[PDB]
Formats: structure tokens, C-alpha cells, sequence
RNA sequence: UGAGUAGCGAAAGACGGGUGAGAAUCCCGUCCACCGAUUGACUAAGGUUUCCAGAGGAAGGCUCGUCCGCUCUGGGUUAGUCGGGUCCUAAGCUGAGGCCGACAGGCGUAGGCGAUGGAUAACAGGUUGAUAUUCCUGUACCACCUAUAAUCGUAUCG
RNA sequence: GAGCUGUAAGUAAGCUUUGAUCCAGAGAUUUCCGAAUGGGGAAACCCAGCAUGAGUUAUGUCAUGUUAUCGAUAUGUGAAUACAUAGCAUAUCAGAAGGCACACCCGGAGAACUGAAACAUCUUAGUACCCGGAGGAAGAGAAAGAAAAUUCGAUUCCCUUAGUAGCGGCGAGCGAAACGGGAAGAGCCCAAACCAACGUUGGGGUUGUAGGACACUCUAGUUACAAAGGACGACAUUAGACGAAUCAUCUGGAAAGAUGAAUCAAAGAAGGUAAUAAUCCUGUAGUCGAAAAUGUUGUCUCUCUUGAGUGGAUCCUGAGUACGACGGAGCACGUGAAAUUCCGUCGGAAUCUGGGAGGACCAUCUCCUAAGGCUAAAUACUCUCUAGUG
């Protein structure tokens, strides 16, 4: 659903509305981490490090107008491509 | 192996009734006697029944 | 080839095996990736030698 | 061959009996007269007399693997592994 | 509840040092006391790591505990000759064919298995915290292989 | 199509768009015990023969293959004993053996407590257990039948007849069938008379509105029974892919809730998501997809294949069988006036102008043709699969 690396918006939780890069994966669990999102603090110092979010809790912004929106698949070239619900633009 | 070797001819079991119509378990042998009869590589002997060995055979 | 494929597996991968292996228990063998890396290199060259045949 | 698993590494072993016996480790199925030759054909020494020994599984709930240890004693040549 | 009640499993201990948060109970020393056809020293059956060292005190140990047959970590069993297999056999147990039995299966011959017995070549010292006829030192013996020399055979092995 | 190194957080060293892991269909490897089978044995152990190989100056050692016992088939196959029909040795073999599914099927063998308000005939019961055959089902099955109508027409199963007929220390209790309405539904092969060959099956032939032998008119079937061995196109099964529609405000640590305005529906089945979601996620409706491997079939291929036979004097069918007596068992039916069906022991028929049945037995009439074999569908059951339901 979202791949590594890509921009996506909070659509719940306590940040929503906050616009970030993910920086990694969890798919066995369906979670994922977003750099300024769900920053915690540890014990061992303090050690503030970011928690991952579940994957139905963001959205992929449009390329032309940023605005979230679904992935489809249109698949006409040999690999199969992520396009844009809103537009057909690629995402 | 307790059979004739002309024929099937077994043992059976029934019961044995007295006056009173008591039932009791018992056994209906049959009339097999040795003889040496002839086969077709050489005679050997074997059980043969009393009703095969009648109205004559080969001994 | 039949006979270069023997030679690579016995001389080596076995005899290098046998020096890892030996390493590690003396406690001076770092690397440890580079066992099973060599394991499975056998395993491949007795597929191939079996079906040949 | 592929008969020796391991060498042993103790006080026993290491500080003292490595003048001139070292200890190994060898399959749970070999004799004496195939830890003779497989010892000479790897490391290139000749071995005058060869000891052996068998040791039991020990609990620790599951028990440890069974091992067997040969102590072997060279004529001419040293390891120095 | 009974109740802080019964019991705490045959027996001689005392003092001076040491350790430590904590000592009638652990360690060392000196006196005293008990067994001694023995509570001493070796070995079958059975148990199966209870053996050694350093480190621990929650629970287990009928009190205590710094201690342990308890917990954690790492170690320890070396054989041509000692005891059993490549040697024999008692009782008994199993037996190709075979005999007898509704079915299963019950007997039994040649032949095998089976010690608690028969046959059969090593002893004295030394050494580790934990093994010793096994390791080490000094002197022996048995079976089997290889090459080279004694009888100048009408032997030799059965 | 970007992550991965099981459960598992860590500590490490590494692989991966040269496309890892992961999913599915095919192949390779597969230690020891165990029917265990080279010989032993206290299963997972010990000890050998043979052949061919490396190693070693030689002995010791090692590796890969073979050697159990019974059956059916070659070969030699000279003992008591001069045919020989004892044993005795080698060779060949997708020949046997053991194991499950507290389940269903057939056969052998076969209790008791209990009920009868005691108890022996009787019942519980041909039940439990034991053993031995199997098969995806088994069993039964092509009238020596049911009946009494102006007759029907293989077997099995369901409804009904009916708690009726009847059986019974006529006590307790046990308990039918045929007609009528349904599911399903095809029937065939041998023995004999006879015609040709030197106890191999070669023809011929298969039965009651009588058949065949013997004399006589004379141009389709398929391996699920009916004889059996293959080549040839299409649907399903075992990984998947695409898949419509939402934004704000208030209270919250968090919205899917509340308050407003918009939307998709052949999709408002469900499960997740920081609280109660048709439009956030995985899915649903609907529509597509198969390297390679199975199963079900359809086509031509392949094999195998002569049918009506008007006379009718002479010939043919299945025997120690049918049946009787004695002692038992089984049919709802306890020997009773007990027909019909079986086992053991003895005696023992007929031959188409024959033989059997219609509840003892006789006569008449009517209906069938025993003593040989095979046969799918409608029925019973569920270890364990893939979808689901309360």
C-alpha cells in the first residue's frame, strides 16, 4: 500500500494534518514510521525516539495539488504503475 | 486342517436338549477316516469322508 | 565438468570448512557468515553431479 | 576425513598434557584406528598411541548432546594449532 | 477454630582466633568425649552427575546459617593383559521341515540363544582440586604379520 | 515486487531490484530402530560370509553392493532300490507378509447382570467382547417366484398395510408378508448333445407364449457385467490479478459518535483500524488468469463383429444330487396339523408321456423349470479436506 520512502498525510490520530517522509516498514504487523510523527520518550538518559503507525492512518497527497487520495492500478506497461485516484497522474 | 480332501465336509456346532428343553452347547463332527489315494505325482494319505468313499473309488 | 566439479568440492569448501570450523572453536574465527555461505556451496555442487549423473 | 568436530581448550588439556598429547573431539561412531589415520593424513605427523573415551547426555527441561573425546600421543611432529 | 497449644526423629561438649550487614550452629587451633568382628578399609545389585573449583542465600534443610547431597558458571571418567563381547556349556527359553487343533494358535526334531560355573597374556613405585593394574618411570608376557641365516625332506599341516 | 535471517526482545556477522525471503506444481538428498528380512538381541545395539575397490613394506582398518522364511516357475534333478513318485542344490519374479477410521460390510464363534415383581422353558439376544475377510461401499440380484385379477414379470431402499395375521409356562413378551403409492432401473456368460485336431478349451449352443443338436428360406458393439491391450479435443482441481464512492465543526489522550453539507451501489457479507465506518485498511458484487501436474469427459481412432432359422421320427440339459428317517439350527412362527430353507449321520429318485410349488396330505387346475457362475444405479458410514451455517 505504501511504499518506503514515499510522502504521505496524517489523516488520525494526534498529528493529524502533519506532512512527513517514511522511513521505514513494519508489514507483518501493517505498521509503518513517519519522521515527525509519534515521537516518544524512553529510559535508559531520556532518548526521544518516533513510534510507527498503523498503515490506515495515512494518506498519499495528489503530485499536482497535494491533496490525499487512493492508489489505483492502471497496469498498462509491462510493470504495473501506482495512479492517482483524483487524477490519472502517476503517484 | 481337519477337512475331506474329496469334499468340504466339516464340523458344526448346535445344542443338546434334555427333557426339561435345556440348551447345552456341543459339536457335530464328521466320519473322516485315512486312506491313501492316488495323485497325480504319487498316492499319499489323506482324510477322506465316509459318503465320498462310497459306490466305489480309487485306492 | 564431471571431474572439476569433484575437484572444487573435495580439496575445497572442505578443507576450508574445515579450517572455519577449526578457527571458530580455538576462539580466534570472526566472520561467521562465511560458514554457511561455504555449507551451501557443497549443496549445490552435489545437485548438479547427481542429476548429471 | 571429517571425523575430528573440535580440539578441547581446558587446564587439563591446554596447561598441561599439550607437551606432547592433544585432545579432540570425534564422531560418536569411530574407532581408534580411524582417529590414527585421519589425525596423520590432516596435520602430517605421526601418532604413537591413541585414547578414548565416552561421555553420557547431561540434564540441564532437556539433556546436552553425547560427546566422545580421544587423546592422542605423537612420536615425531607437534600441532601447535 | 483448637493455638502461639503438641512436636522438632536414640548420642558430649568447652574455650580462644578468623570471616561478615547479622555467628550456640560456617572456617582454623588446642583440650575433652564415642566406635574400634568396628560408626574403619575395599567391592556386587540398585541410583544416575548426587563427584571437583570459584561465585551465591529467594525457596528446600523440622532452629540458625556467611554453610550444604540446594541455586548459578566452568570442569572431571584414558586398558592387547582388570570385568564382559569376536570362546564353551546347566536349568530354562525359542526352533527350518514335522504332528495336533472352530479361528487364533498349542507341542516338538536337527540347529541356535542363555552364567550364578569351565577356558584364558602385568607387576612394583610415582603423580592431579576431581581418574589410575588405564596416564607416567622402571622391568615383563601373549596372539598375529614382514624380510634375512642353521636339517643339503619319500619333513610339515591334519 | 522491498524487504529478509520460525516461535523471540537482544547480541552479533551477512544476503537482497544481477529481484532475497515468501506462495504453488514437479525432481534430488533422506542417518538409526521398527513387518525388519545376513546371524544374534534387553527396539533404536553387538558380531559375520561373499564380490569389487582404494590405503599398508604386510597384518590390523575402511567404503560401496549382495546373503531371512515361505509360495508359483527353469535347470541339473542316480536312496532305502536295477522304472522311480523322497530329500538335495542354483536361477527368475510390482508374488505374499505388516499398519488403520471409538465408523460402516460379510463370515466363524458366542455371555451375563436384568425382565417375568421368586424361578428352570422364555426374555436381555444373536446384543457386548474375541477372531478372520475384505471393498469405497458391502451384501443381494435375472423366477423350479408372487397370486386366484379380463393377472404381474430381476435385486435393494422409502411410505403404507399394522401393532393387523399369527407366535407364546398362549404368561412376561415377540411380531410378518403380499397387493397399492415412490427413488432407481440393462442384463449376460458356461456344462451337456454335436462338428474338427494329438487330460492346453478349437468350433457349436444356453431354455417354458419349450429350447438346442440335427435336417431347412437366405445381404453393429467399447474395456463398470456382457473379450480386451492403446492413439485423438474441451471443462474443472492445486499459487493469483483487477475491483465504485467523504469532507468540515464540537466533546476527547484518540472519532468511526454528535452537529451540517456531499457521495457511490449487480458492492449496505464480514474482519481490523487509539471509541459505534457502505465511501480509511483487508475484503464483498462482478469480471479475468495456469509453466507444470492430477481427475472428469467428448470425438474420430483402435480392436472385436452373420442375423429371421416354417418340418421335426431319433438325440441333449447340471447325481451319491432331489428326497426320506434320526439329531440340531434357521424362517414373526417355542415340533406343534408346520409347509418353504440349511448342517452332521445313514438309506437312496425320475428323465419332457419328466420334474418342483400354490402352509400336512390326495385329486383336478394354474404358475414355474433346482442341484454352475458373473453384473452398474437408487442405500449405509466419516479419520481427514475446501467453502460455509447456529
Amino acid at each position: 500500500h505504501i511504499k518506503k520512502g514515499d510522502n504521505v498525510k496524517v489523516i488520525a490520530g494526534k498529528d493529524k494534518g502533519k506532512e512527513g517522509k517514511v522511513i521505514a516498514t513494519l508489514p507483518k504487523k501493517d505498521r509503518v514510521v513517519v519522521e515527525g510523527v509519534n515521537i516518544m520518550k524512553k529510559h535508559q538518559g531520556i532518548l526521544e525516539t518516533e513510534a510507527a503507525i498503523h498503515v490506515s492512518n495515512v494518506q498519499l497527497l495528489d503530485p499536482k495539488t497535494n491533496e490525499p487520495t487512493r492508489v489505483g492500478y492502471k497496469f498498462v506497461d509491462g510493470k504495473k504503475v501506482r495512479i492517482a485516484k483524483k487524477s490519472g497522474e502517476e503517484i | 486342517g481337519k477337512q475331506c480332501f474329496v469334499t468340504g465336509r466339516k464340523a458344526s456346532t448346535g445344542n443338546r436338549r434334555s427333557h426339561a428343553l435345556n440348551s447345552t452347547k456341543r459339536r457335530w463332527n464328521a466320519n473322516l477316516q485315512k486312506v491313501r489315494i492316488l495323485v497325480d505325482g504319487k498316492p499319499k494319505k489323506v482324510w477322506v469322508s465316509a459318503r465320498a468313499l462310497k459306490s466305489g473309488k480309487v485306492t | 565438468l564431471t571431474t572439476s566439479e569433484i575437484e572444487e568440492q573435495i580439496k575445497s569448501s572442505k578443507e576450508e570448512l574445515f579450517n572455519l570450523r577449526f578457527q571458530l572453536a580455538t576462539g580466534q574465527l570472526e566472520e561467521t557468515a562465511r560458514i554457511r555461505t561455504v555449507r551451501k556451496t557443497i549443496a549445490r555442487l552435489k545437485t548438479v553431479a547427481r542429476e548429471r549423473e | 576425513r571429517d571425523i575430528l568436530k573440535r580440539p578441547v581448550i581446558t587446564e587439563k588439556s591446554s596447561e598441561a598434557m599439550a607437551e606432547d598429547k592433544y585432545t579432540f573431539d570425534v564422531d560418536t561412531r569411530v574407532n581408534k584406528t580411524q582417529v590414527k589415520m585421519a589425525v596423520e593424513e590432516i596435520f602430517n605427523v605421526k601418532v604413537a598411541s591413541v585414547n578414548i573415551m565416552n561421555y553420557k547426555p547431561k540434564k540441564k527441561q532437556g539433556y546436552t548432546n553425547k560427546r566422545r573425546k580421544a587423546i592422542v600421543t605423537l612420536k615425531e611432529g607437534s600441532d601447535d594449532l
